[PDB]
RNA sequence: CACGGGUGACGGGGAAUCAGGGUUCGAUUCCGGAGAGGGAGCCUGAGAAACGGCUACCACAUCCAAGGAAGGCAGCAGGCGCGCAAAUUACCCACUCCCGACCCGGGGAGGUAGUGACGAAAAAUAACAAUACAGGACUCUUUCGAGGCCCUGUAAUUGGAAUGAGUCCACUUUAAAUCCUUUAACGAGGAUCCAUUGGAGGGCAAGUCUGGUGCCAGCAGCCGCGGUAAUUCCAGCUCCAA
């Protein structure tokens, strides 16, 4: 506080009133230009089309090819390059199916090695890759 | 609109440090003395220790001669004589953040009835407790949480369902008698 | 390129799981921690070894 | 062709697309012990097959009354 | 062995019946069927037990005691007069009808689209 | 800070996180407001602009003989669609009360059951004894070794002793049932009646163990690991967190 009189209430409030949208988070969390932005717009997961498999170059030292999958949403339509988590799992995601896309804990931004991905895949047609990576259940044909 | 409750209260609360090994040590060290299960045995007597010692910080912020103080101060140091842990001439509102965790898990049934010696090793009385076999003020205590009140810390004994009290015996019993009847004729 | 997925995973070799004793569980198994952490070793000189210590 | 309830249904209504020109559609429903009810239907060449249980019978008898519905009809 | 005491006893010349809570103590075997607590508290206050109407037992946690509530009626009659239909059907007095709730909302719902006398003739 | 706009805003008692201060939520069982697809109007009636009341228009839709008639589940169940996202087309007015001409009838309000790992509370998956062993307070012995009044643990070494989970007659429960508790008879030595979920470079408890891969696969929330001796991948063993 400058101010310090008996009544610069609305003087204290106005000022931190004026001063809370200049924080990162906040003017993020009350904007809805963000959530415009989002492809979740607000939500946890996600299904969506699979229509195309891309690898994807990394970043610098780290050098790979990434494997991510062109999603295309049911709920918006948007497209997201979804991340195939674990080993060997690329072969199991197959055209025109049905995935659910979460995100990747940074809250929607790009993490490590990948550049532009945001979000990650989780089951695969009512079949959870966790256990496909398992060996656990199997794909239905 | 329906006619229930939905009152409910978490007993325990997690530390906000997940890998302390001094805080482990401790722990561990309170499970292999008194026969505990878990680390959420060691939680919720640590969470109701918070609850005593917050109520009693909550009277000693009070000012002397309130009568809510009083009337607070002496139900809490009621309710400590008659579980067990506070003597009852040490008995001042003072005295209460004194206490520890261990001087808790005194009063745990299981503990008293290794104390009392009617079972072999602590984990034994649980043993006992899950199996039934003893009794309190003619009541068959299963669970081995039993804050055992002062007045009813004598009471103690072997419940009469049981074998090793006055009762009929076990199925293993039972049936090597059979076996051995059947092998002789 | 996408023609190298599940190289490694395919070309490591399959080692079977060994069969194993049925581990004790709940109070018996903190028992056992118990047991194996404190009644059981001696204060020595030195550095102490760690559980998976090995060499 | 022993399928899924859901599975029964498009392959019926593909039996009826095909039966659109020349065909008898068969429906045989019967008790199921091994509460359930076996329904069969059968165009001639190609037959399919479905096992109804109690759980899912809210959820079938509407989208076959409807398919019934939209697929049956007769002389005015 | 099976023993049967009363609490918190009441006379309810209003209705008039006796009442009270049944605590019976049975060691050594299970709950004592309803019939045997209606003779022991017939042979216990000189009555006949068509008039002893006990319900509502509950067992503790143990095995030795039970907790239950019943009243002891003066006449059969009272006892029809003020006691209900379904306590009476547990023992085979009275008996209700079989004609199932869902039926008869449908019974009722097709005397509603019949106007006249044949609201009758709809039934059956 | 009027006016205007937005609200992914019904308001409150309250919920979570919490030192002291605050921040976020509140559709959600209680009180009040609004509504029955969108608005508008009205009869009856003390009380309605009522929609399980009508009267007209728009959107959606049923039968038809082509003149015509009839509809409103943001009620209980349940269905299509929408989805990351949500239960039985059950039984009963017996508990709670409500209404009627009323002690007697009705109540998808309500109660009880079916699904249910939203969540909260308690809490099984072993314990004891005997052998060998590995050791700690005593006595003895320069050490090595020895006696057990006191012990503690380990080893698919052996032994009986005790119980549920299940099975299931019988009460009890209840409107009739179900579950709990009680209770006979069965029911456990790999007590196979086998507890998993993540990790082992650091934050952060826990292998510089072994084999393969050789900046490829992949791991990694941050730093980083992998370019032919990987404490970081993939498998075995071991250990650590709950
Ligand atoms: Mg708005
Ligand atoms: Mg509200
Ligand atoms: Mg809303
Ligand atoms: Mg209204
Ligand atoms: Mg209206
Ligand atoms: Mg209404
Ligand atoms: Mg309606
Ligand atoms: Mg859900
Ligand atoms: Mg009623
Ligand atoms: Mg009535
Ligand atoms: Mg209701
Ligand atoms: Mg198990
Ligand atoms: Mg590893
Ligand atoms: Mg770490
Ligand atoms: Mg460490
Ligand atoms: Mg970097
Ligand atoms: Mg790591």
């Amino acid at each position: 506080g400058k101010c310090r009189g008996l009544r610069t209430a609305r003087k204290l409030r106005s000022h931190r009133r004026d001063q809370k949208w200049h924080d990162k988070q906040y003017k993020k969390a009350h904007l809805g230009t963000a959530l415009k932005a989002n492809p979740f717009g607000g939500a946890s997961h996600a299904k969506g089309i699979v229509l195309e498999k891309v690898g994807v170059e990394a970043k610098q030292p780290n050098s790979a090819i990434r494997k991510c999958v062109r999603v295309q949403l049911i709920k918006n339509g948007k497209k997201i390059t979804a991340f195939v988590p674990n080993d060997g799992c690329l072969n199991f995601i197959e055209e025109n199916d049905e995935v659910l896309v979460a995100g990747f804990g940074r809250k929607g931004h790009a993490v490590g090695d990948i550049p532009g991905v945001r979000f990650k895949v989780v089951k695969v047609a009512n079949v959870s890759l966790l256990a496909l990576y398992k060996g656990k259940k199997e794909r239905p044909r | 609109p329906v006619a229930r409750s939905w009152v409910c209260r978490k007993t325990y609360v997690t530390p906000r440090r997940p890998f302390e090994k001094s805080r482990l040590d401790q722990e561990l060290k309170l499970i292999g003395e008194y026969g505990l299960r878990n680390k959420r045995e060691v939680w919720r007597v640590k969470f109701t220790l918070a609850k005593i010692r917050k109520a009693a910080r909550e009277l000693l912020t009070l000012d002397e001669k309130d009568p809510r103080r009083l009337f607070e101060g002496n139900a809490l140091l009621r309710r400590l004589v008659r579980i067990g842990v506070l003597d009852e001439g040490k008995m001042k509102l003072d005295y209460i953040l004194g206490l520890k965790i261990e001087d808790f898990l005194e009063r745990r049934l299981q503990t008293q009835v290794f104390k009392l010696g009617l079972a072999k090793s602590i984990h034994h009385a649980r043993v006992l407790i899950r199996q039934r076999h003893i009794r309190v003020r003619k009541q068959v205590v299963n669970i081995p949480s039993f804050i055992v009140r002062l007045d009813s810390q004598k009471h103690i004994d072997f419940s009469l369902r049981s074998p090793y009290g006055g009762g009929r015996p076990g199925r293993v019993k039972r049936k090597n008698a059979k076996k051995g009847q059947g092998g002789a004729g | 390129s996408l023609a190298r997925v599940g190289k490694v995973r395919g070309q490591t070799l399959k080692v079977a799981k060994q069969e194993k004793k049925k581990k004790r569980t709940g109070r018996a198994k903190r028992r056992m921690q118990y047991n194996r952490r404190f009644v059981n070793v001696v204060p020595t000189f030195g550095k102490k070894k760690g559980p998976n210590a090995n060499s | 062709v022993l399928l899924e309830s859901e599975q029964f249904l498009t392959e019926l209504t593909r039996l009826f697309q095909k039966c659109r020109t020349s065909g008898s559609v068969y429906i045989t429903l019967k008790k199921y012990d091994g509460n359930k009810c076996l329904l069969r239907a059968t165009d001639g060449k190609k037959k399919i097959s479905t096992v109804v249980s109690s759980k899912e019978v809210n959820k079938f008898q509407m989208a076959y009354s409807n398919l019934l519905r939209a697929n049956m009809d007769g002389l005015k | 062995t099976v023993t049967i005491r009363t609490r918190k006893f009441m006379t309810n010349r209003l209705l008039q019946r006796k009442q009270m809570v049944i605590d019976v103590l049975h060691p050594g075997k299970a709950t004592v069927p309803k019939t045997e607590i209606r003779e022991k508290l017939a042979k216990m206050y000189k009555t006949t037990p068509d008039v002893i109407f006990v319900f509502g037992f509950r067992t503790h946690f143990g095995g030795g005691k039970t907790t239950g509530f019943g009243m002891i009626y003066d006449s059969l009659d009272y006892a029809k007069k003020n006691e209900p239909k379904h306590r009476l059907a547990r023992h085979g007095l009275y008996e209700k009808k079989k004609t199932s709730r869902k039926q008869r909302k449908e019974r009722k719902n097709r005397m509603k689209k019949v106007r006249g006398t044949a609201k009758a003739n709809v039934g059956a």
